[PDB]
């Protein structure tokens, strides 16, 4: 009997070897006889490679190996919300067994050209630095690259958290993370109440590399399910870098000829492959969308990596975040110069669009010119704009850890910088300036508040500007 | 009986066991079509293309989608040619895939069309065209430094975010829109959102009527972005022979070939080269360059875009294809950063357009007039980063002077870069390009400030953003 048995022949370093297994076919889950699930990837002429999903200790040579029948799936449903899992779906967080009666392919077309719709639906993050220059929109994907300790996981979760007020999934997925470091991440969304519409993926440093490889998949299997029942859906995946890291562990293990970086040759169609599949679907399909946020980690903040550019070259835009500016006191560090995004302007209101646009290339030709200022004089003209403008978009872009801020309160404080109101007062006042401002937009402006809410416009003609003027003509300056 | 069997499945490669005496030629199409025969498999619809023979009666072949639920053991059909595509003028208004089936849900093509297979060769030396006209595209780099060649082949080299899609918008926009001919994209290995908003851009402007439209994205295996290039070509080249008429080929990525083709090269045996580049890459880049050439019965213009890898141009793919190429532009990182777009290097963009006897004295002095003064400015940054604006002599002093505004003045703004930034963009003569670069350079507009030239269109409107500023 080959048919449906086989028998093990070789195990080591997370990769198996089977005999027989005649009607086998490619990309089947199989069962060892410790109950370990393990993938058939090489269908040779005598024998089949299987890649082991799990502790690969107990697998001994001569142990018996029997098919599943289904290619390889992940339980999805309705009552995974609020829980932690592996990558095959298993709890882990501990509260009992998980009631899913449903499940996707891991490797699932991604919809066509005629499938999808012009992206138009913004996504508040309640962070100016991202909704203000780098807007991201439903069935987008955005990645954040950056070095380490820069506060990319702390700008991840402050999205998932800006989402509590409306109807869409989150979740989280944690490549190579620390234990301790996913139970803090779970503490704090548990604390904020992300838990009420949050799944959690976890595959710690300490699992085997297939299961790394593996965990965005089924992340984005997951999210699927309700993208195609005609909800909306947030994917992070935490570092895209760690799962390349495991499939070049993985091909080498399977002594495939590397390439750049020792990188296998299909490191781009494995990323591509994932990320192709977050989109906005059609009025046909359902209307449903689903959002991407991937992590890359550079070295030095080196943007010229192989992996960084094959990220870059796949998503719709990135945010670099730089640690010279994460330290020295600017804590989004937000780098204007390398950050974009390719769906702005559809994807902001009508007054973000009005007031924020032209800030992004704004703060490029500051940075430029800061750099070139170091070396001789400058003209009337010219000193002006450095410091009456770049300063303090510098300065005001800058905010606080756990602040979510109303975009009817960011079009407010980006149209008083471009408007040119706060050119009279100096720059260290400006943050004293934007709290004392939204206090008094609260206390008397919020007819203002509600026009903006209501109808995605602008206010007014000049009763803005008479607003600003009374809140200056009270404000104490220095 | 032409009747195979698989053996081995290798992830997009698959091997095929044929009767002794009838194996299919190189690059034939094979069709697995199988239905499950019980619960525990699944239906198989998927084409393979030959590529080697291994003996023992075996052929390896690439396939053209997923291969997951094959099963060694399948049946294999051999339909004795090559991939056939529909061609003709059916082919208007459609959008289609590798394989030349319809993906736009406008209807099937019918059996009886007229169908010709992918794979040809190229034309002889005694055919070619050779009459070098300049290609007026408005953009005022492209116009001035590095004209593109009507009837040649013109090529966008960038790395990863800088700008050659937005570049390709701007150039259909500016000359498809009124060519009067027959267009033709052909997507391989790009973004499905890029694909739909370009399809959707070309419904609403009505060039859609006369453009063809083929697709092979980053989502679909190797085989397929491999073969969707060929696909496009083949019909481009019908449009050309069997017609002679003015084409408009526009190729999304043409990096993505070699990338398929190095990826899969592992899987047939060949042993690594160079960096990790299958041996064959000079002979299959050939292959495929020389059938996009302008002939005496028909010209076709064709504009590439070739991706970066790493940003390292002596990479072997981006290095091998600068021979094929007629017009180059190249696009930097360093000037997406600072601002200006569309960031196009002045020194390193080339064209062999760029001749007096073509362009003009009063053209090619100022164009290399230019191209001088920026590489003083660029030689000059070590002494001045070590030693001080002030240390320099006058005559480096106005070199910089003038350099920073026709580097600033070299950036401009785009029609489809409005949903960027609310400017709403400009068309600039050559003439116009040509008069403002030497009033520039003649030291009519010294006294303006830096960025008063920064995204602008003609010179005029540098005057009345200093007065805006207030000068
Ligand atoms: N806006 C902010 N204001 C203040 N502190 C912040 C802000 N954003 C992040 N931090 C702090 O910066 C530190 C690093 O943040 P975070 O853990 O999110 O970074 P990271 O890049 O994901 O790190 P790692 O590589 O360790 O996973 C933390 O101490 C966090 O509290
Ligand atoms: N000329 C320009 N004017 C305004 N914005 C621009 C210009 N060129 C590029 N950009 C901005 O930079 C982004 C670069 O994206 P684009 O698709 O053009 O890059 P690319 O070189 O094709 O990269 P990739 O290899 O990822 O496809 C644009 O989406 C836009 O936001
Ligand atoms: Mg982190
Ligand atoms: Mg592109």
């Amino acid at each position: 009997q080959v048919s449906d048995v086989g028998t093990v022949i070789q195990v080591g370093d997370g990769i198996a070897r089977a005999h027989g297994l005649d009607n086998v076919m490619s990309g089947e889950l199989v069962e060892f006889a410790n109950g370990v699930m393990g993938m058939a990837l090489n269908l040779e002429e005598n024998n089949v490679g299987i890649v082991i999903l799990g502790p690969y200790t107990g697998i001994k040579e001569g142990d018996e190996v029997r098919r599943t029948g289904r290619i390889m799936e992940v339980p999805v449903g309705e009552a995974l919300i609020g829980r932690v899992v592996n990558p095959l779906g298993q709890p882990v967080d501990g509260l009992g067994p998980v009631e899913t009666t449903e499940t996707r392919p891991i490797e699932s077309p991604a919809p066509g050209v005629m499938d999808r719709r012009s992206v138009h639906e913004p996504l508040q993050t309640g962070i100016k630095a991202i909704d203000a220059l780098v807007p991201i929109g439903r069935g987008q994907r955005e990645l954040i690259i950056g070095d380490r300790q820069t506060g990319k996981t702390s700008v991840a979760i402050d999205t998932i958290i800006n989402q509590k007020d409306q109807n869409m999934i989150s979740i989280y997925v944690a490549i190579g993370q620390k234990e301790s470091t996913v139970r803090t991440v779970v503490e704090t969304l548990r604390k904020h109440g992300a838990l009420d519409y949050t799944i959690v993926v976890t595959a710690s440093a300490s699992q085997p590399a297939p299961l790394l490889f593996l965990a965005p998949y089924a992340g984005v299997a997951m999210g699927e399910y309700f993208m195609y029942k005609g909800k909306h859906v947030l994917v992070v995946y935490d570092d895209l870098s760690k799962q390349a890291a495991a499939y070049r562990e993985l091909s080498l293990l399977l002594r495939r000829p590397p390439g750049r970086e020792a990188y296998p040759g299909d490191i781009f169609y494995l990323h591509s492959r994932l990320l192709e599949r977050a989109a906005k679907l059609s009025d046909a399909k359902g209307g449903g969308s689903l959002t991407a946020l991937p992590f890359v980690e550079t070295q030095a903040g080196d943007i010229s990596a192989y992996i960084p550019t094959n990220v870059i070259s796949i998503t719709d835009g990135q945010i670099f975040l730089q640690s010279d500016l994460f330290f020295s006191g600017v804590r989004p560090a937000i780098n204007a110069g390398l950050s974009v995004s390719r769906v702005g302007g559809a994807a902001q209101i009508k007054a973000m669009k009005k007031v924020a646009g032209t800030l992004r290339l704004d703060l490029a030709a500051y940075r430029e010119l800061e750099a070139f200022a170091q070396f001789g004089s400058d003209l009337d003209k010219a000193t002006q704009a450095k410091l009456a403008r770049g300063a303090r978009t510098v300065e005001v872009l800058k905010q606080d850890l756990h602040q979510p801020i109303p975009v009817e309160k960011q079009v407010l404080i980006i149209y008083a910088l471009t408007r040119g109101f706060l050119d009279d007062i100096p720059v260290e006042d400006v943050r004293r300036f934007e709290k004392e401002f939204y206090l008094f937009l609260d206390q008397n402006g919020q007819h203002l508040l509600e026009h903006i809410r209501t109808t995605k416009d602008l206010p007014n003609e000049d009763d803005l500007n008479k607003a600003i003027e009374a809140f200056k003509k009270t404000f104490v300056v220095s | 009986m032409t009747r195979g069997r698989v053996i081995q499945v290798m992830g997009p490669v698959v091997d095929v066991k044929f009767e002794n005496g009838h194996l299919p030629a190189i690059y034939n199409a094979l069709k697995i079509q199988h239905k499950a025969r019980n619960e525990n498999e699944v239906d198989i619809d998927l084409t393979l293309e030959v590529a080697l023979h291994l003996g023992d009666d075996t052929v390896r072949t690439i396939a053209m989608a997923s291969t997951d639920g094959l099963i060694r053991g399948m049946e294999v059909i051999d339909t004795g040619a090559p991939i056939s595509v529909p061609v003709g003028e059916v082919t208007l208004g459609r959008v289609f895939n590798v394989l030349g089936e319809p993906i736009d849900l406008e209807g099937d093509i019918p059996a009886d069309a007229r169908r010709d297979p992918i794979h040809r060769p190229a034309p002889k030396f005694e055919e070619l065209a050779t009459e070098v006209e300049i290609l007026e595209t408005g953009i005022k780099v492209v116009d001035l430094l590095a004209p593109y060649i009507k009837g040649g082949k013109i090529g966008l080299f960038g790395g990863a975010g800088v700008g050659k899609t937005v570049l390709i918008q701007e150039l259909i926009h500016n000359i498809a829109q009124e060519h009067g001919g027959i267009s033709v994209f052909a997507g391989v290995g790009e973004r499905t959102r890029e694909g739909n908003d370009l399809y959707h851009e070309m419904k609403d402007s009505g060039v859609i009527s006369k453009t063809a439209m083929v697709f092979g994205q980053m989502n679909e295996p190797p085989g397929a972005r491999m073969r969707v290039a060929l696909t496009g070509l083949t019909m481009a080249e019908y449009f050309r022979d069997e017609q002679g008429q003015d084409v408009l080929l526009f190729i999304d990525n043409i990096f993505r070939f070699t990338q398929a083709g190095s990826e899969v090269s592992a899987l047939l045996g060949r042993m690594p080269s160079a960096v990790g580049y299958q041996p064959t890459l000079a002979t299959e880049m050939g292959q495929l360059q020389e059938r996009i050439t302008s002939t005496a019965k028909g010209s076709i213009t064709s504009i590439q875009a070739i991706y970066v890898p790493a940003d390292d141009y002596t990479d072997p793919a981006p290095a091998t294809t600068f021979s094929h190429l007629d017009a180059t532009t190249n696009l930097e990182r360093k000037l997406a950063e600072m601002g200006i777009y569309p960031a196009v290097d002045p020194l390193a963009s080339t064209s062999r357009a760029l001749a007096p006897e073509i362009v003009g004295e009063e053209h090619y002095q100022v164009a290399r007039k230019v191209q001088q003064t920026l590489q003083r400015y660029k030689e000059l940054q070590d002494i001045i980063a070590i030693l001080g604006m002030d240390e320099l002599s006058d005559e480096d002093k106005l070199v910089v002077h003038r350099a920073r505004r026709i580097q600033f003045f070299l950036s401009q703004n785009f029609h489809v870069a409005e949903q960027f930034t609310g400017q709403p963009g400009s068309y600039v003569p050559v003439k116009e390009t040509v008069r403002g670069f030497k009033e520039i350079l003649e030291g009519k507009y010294d006294h303006l400030p830096e960025d008063a030239f920064r995204l602008v269109g003609r010179i005029e409107e540098v005057v009345e953003k200093a007065k805006a500023m207030g000068v």
